[PDB]
RNA sequence: AGGGCUACACACGUGCUACAAUGGCGCAUACAAAGAGAAGCGACCUCGCGAGAGCAAGCGGACCUCAUAAAGUGCGUCGUAGUCCGGAUUGGAGUCUGCAACUCGACUCCAUGAAGUCGGAAUCGCUAGUAAUCGUGGAUCAGAAUGCCACGGUGAAUACGU
């Protein structure tokens, strides 16, 4: 991923700057990128989990992990142990390749864009985000899909502060409406 | 005697005489072949549509003189089937009379 | 990682009507013909159209009236 | 027959067995028949190979039945895609050509089920 | 269809306001009535909130959103089922 | 100002079209009646398959326009097939009117052209130019009818009887 690259060079360059980090081991780095699918209402079907798998399975070059509920819930009528989720872990140059493919693809195919938040960042430069629709993805048919469905990302950085995965993300160029 | 919509009615046939010979015009520029649709008649389409749609001859029911009803008009008499017949009997339509054949 | 699980993510092409070329690995497999990138996009713009973006202004101007 | 992908009929006259493509009734079956020059009542069978490969390539200045079946097929999706009405009435099913709809409509909808 | 001799239809309040709006500003549609003018490709980006006869229902109008009035995205009767 | 009266799981009622060779198509070809016609008819002419458009005479009318009647007749064609029956539906592209045709106009061209193989129980109309069918015009009407009214055109059966 180019974008790899740019980070290691530039955005790299930048932030020893912007933050005057004495080490580069002391300097923020993207450590992993988490795409969890709460499908939830998986207890209805199986295919449907299974579509959204085949969705995330699609969407980045990496099998899915599917996860299921922790517990049984009344308030889902969710059983333990069931999978009412679905999730993949990027992370190195796919995590960075995927990266260029999002923000250079699926940014501009969304509805209405007016520019992606600036702070669900979860406290430690781990930025989390929701998506409603897999449909600005090209990896998709939207012809051939079976929803709409979107998913939650949680983009687990080394960065510490959300401020830090702000500056971060703004180094490279996130929307940051 | 719903003098509603007789007052609508006879306002709308008020400015349609008024502003009549204007959207005639404001049309033949439109249904002519010149003013390259963009330059004349279409800026003429802006003014037409200034021009209050209630100064159309169509918006007019064509309602009967004596009760301003919408329908059963006859547009050679200008009167409903209804009072047009009571006059018809009572002979103050010259030669009218009921036909048998 | 896996074999034989893990998607295909050969590298493909993202032409766009931006006219960019990007070169990423996806699950696409083809050639990918787009229309907005990263570039010639409203917000990554200020520009109204950022790009023909769509030659609609053709039968647009099929119509002419303006 | 197996002009355009298609196998049109055979022992047929020509502009008729030129109906058989997704895309002629007759008028461009005629149409066809005159631009390549072949008589209408001469049967499929009563056709040589050169007239042949003279309507292969003169069908072709037409959209035909694949071509024409997805062309449609992509209207109606950017009907139903783009939100409008017209999309609302075929994504239902429905008479999508302003018929009445209380009772009519057994051709959209299907025959009186319920 | 409308006579192609004849051209689009589309209020001129429509117009006008619609050209303020892309002289001052992008982030905010307009309210109006008119279901019957025609979206023009450089109301592209807008999302208007449209009348629909008691409700001004928005429409954001995209490329493929102009050859279509106004009324077309704004439908006025609820059917649900039996 | 908009929308609704046009909504549509549905039932019914009228009416339209068809399911075909006594017919479909193509060709040619004649016979009406009536009425309407001036913010109308509108000849011709010209453009446009066409919707129509321009041009536009005349006509307030036993005179000018609607305006060819259709059915028919003869030629061929189709050859009994969901068919060269149908022509629903749908797509596209138009023409037309109107401030305007999304709801919610009409038409034109192209293109798929659906059911549909004559129809349950039941049930309707009619005794002669009638039924039956052909077509025609008029109203309302900016535009808008399969409905209404009217005109002619072909044109039969049976009524034993109670
Ligand atoms: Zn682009």
């Amino acid at each position: 991923a180019k974008l790899h690259d740019y980070y290691k060079d530039e955005v790299v360059k930048k932030l020893m700057t912007e933050f005057n980090y004495n080490s580069v081991m002391q300097v923020p780095r993207v450590e992993k990128i988490t795409l969890n699918m709460g499908v939830g209402e998986a207890i209805a079907d199986k295919k449907l989990l299974d579509n959204a798998a085949a969705d995330l399975a699609a969407i980045s070059g990496q099998k899915p992990l599917i996860t299921k509920a922790r517990k049984s819930v009344a308030g889902f009528k969710i059983r333990q142990g069931y999978p009412i989720g679905c999730k993949v872990t990027l992370r190195g140059e796919r995590m960075w390749e995927f990266f260029e493919r999002l923000i250079t693809i699926a940014v501009p195919r969304i509805r209405d864009f007016r520019g992606l938040s600036a702070k669900s960042f979860d406290g430690r430069g781990n930025y989390s985000m929701g998506v409603r629709e897999q449909i600005i993805f090209p990896e998709i048919d939207y012809d051939k899909v079976d929803r709409v469905r979107g998913l939650d990302i949680t983009i687990t950085t080394t960065a510490k502060s959300d401020e830090e995965g702000r500056a971060l993300l703004a180094a490279f160029d996130f929307p940051f409406r | 005697a719903k003098q509603s919509m007789k007052a609508r009615e006879v306002k709308r046939v008020a400015l349609a005489d008024k502003y009549f010979a204007k959207r005639a015009e404001l049309k033949a520029i439109i249904s002519d072949v010149n003013a390259a649709s963009d330059e004349d008649r279409w800026n003429a389409v802006l003014k037409l549509q200034t021009l209050p749609r209630d100064s159309s001859p169509s918006r007019q029911r064509n309602r009967c003189r004596q009760t301003g009803r919408p329908h059963g008009f006859l547009r050679k008499f200008g009167l409903s089937r209804i009072k047009v017949r009571e006059a018809a009997m009572r002979g103050e339509i010259p030669g009218l009379k009921k036909a048998s054949w | 990682m896996k074999k034989d699980i893990h998607p295909k993510y050969e590298e493909i092409t993202a032409s766009c009507s931006c006219g960019n070329v990007m070169k990423i690995r996806s699950t696409v497999g083809h050639d990918l013909n787009l229309d907005v990138c990263s570039k010639c996009h409203p917000f990554f713009t200020g520009k109204q159209r950022d790009v023909a973006t769509g030659g609609r202004v053709d039968r647009f101007n099929k119509r002419f009236n303006i | 027959a197996r002009i355009a992908g298609i196998n049109i009929p055979d022992h047929k006259h020509a502009v008729i067995a030129l109906t058989s493509i997704y895309g002629v009734g007759k008028t461009r079956s005629k149409a066809i028949l005159a631009a390549a020059g072949i008589a209408e009542d001469v049967k499929i069978s009563e056709l040589s190979e050169g007239q042949i490969d003279t309507l292969r390539d003169e069908v072709a200045k037409f959209v035909v039945e694949g071509d024409l079946r997805r062309e449609i097929s992509m209207s109606i999706k950017r009907l139903m895609d783009l939100g409008c009405y017209r999309g609302l009435r075929h994504r239902r099913g429905l008479p999508v050509r302003g018929q009445r709809t209380k009772t009519n409509a057994r051709t959209r909808k299907g025959p009186r089920k319920p | 269809p409308r006579s192609l001799k004849k051209g689009p239809f589309i209020d001129l309040h429509l117009l006008k306001k619609v050209e303020k709006a892309v002289e001052s500003g992008d982030k905010k549609p307009l309210r109006t009535w008119s279901r019957r003018s025609t979206i023009f490709p450089n109301m592209i980006g807008l999302t208007i909130a449209v009348h629909n006869g008691r409700q001004h229902v928005p429409v954001f109008v995209t490329d493929e959103m102009v050859g279509h009035k106004l009324g077309e995205f704004a439908p006025t009767r609820t059917y649900r089922g039996h």
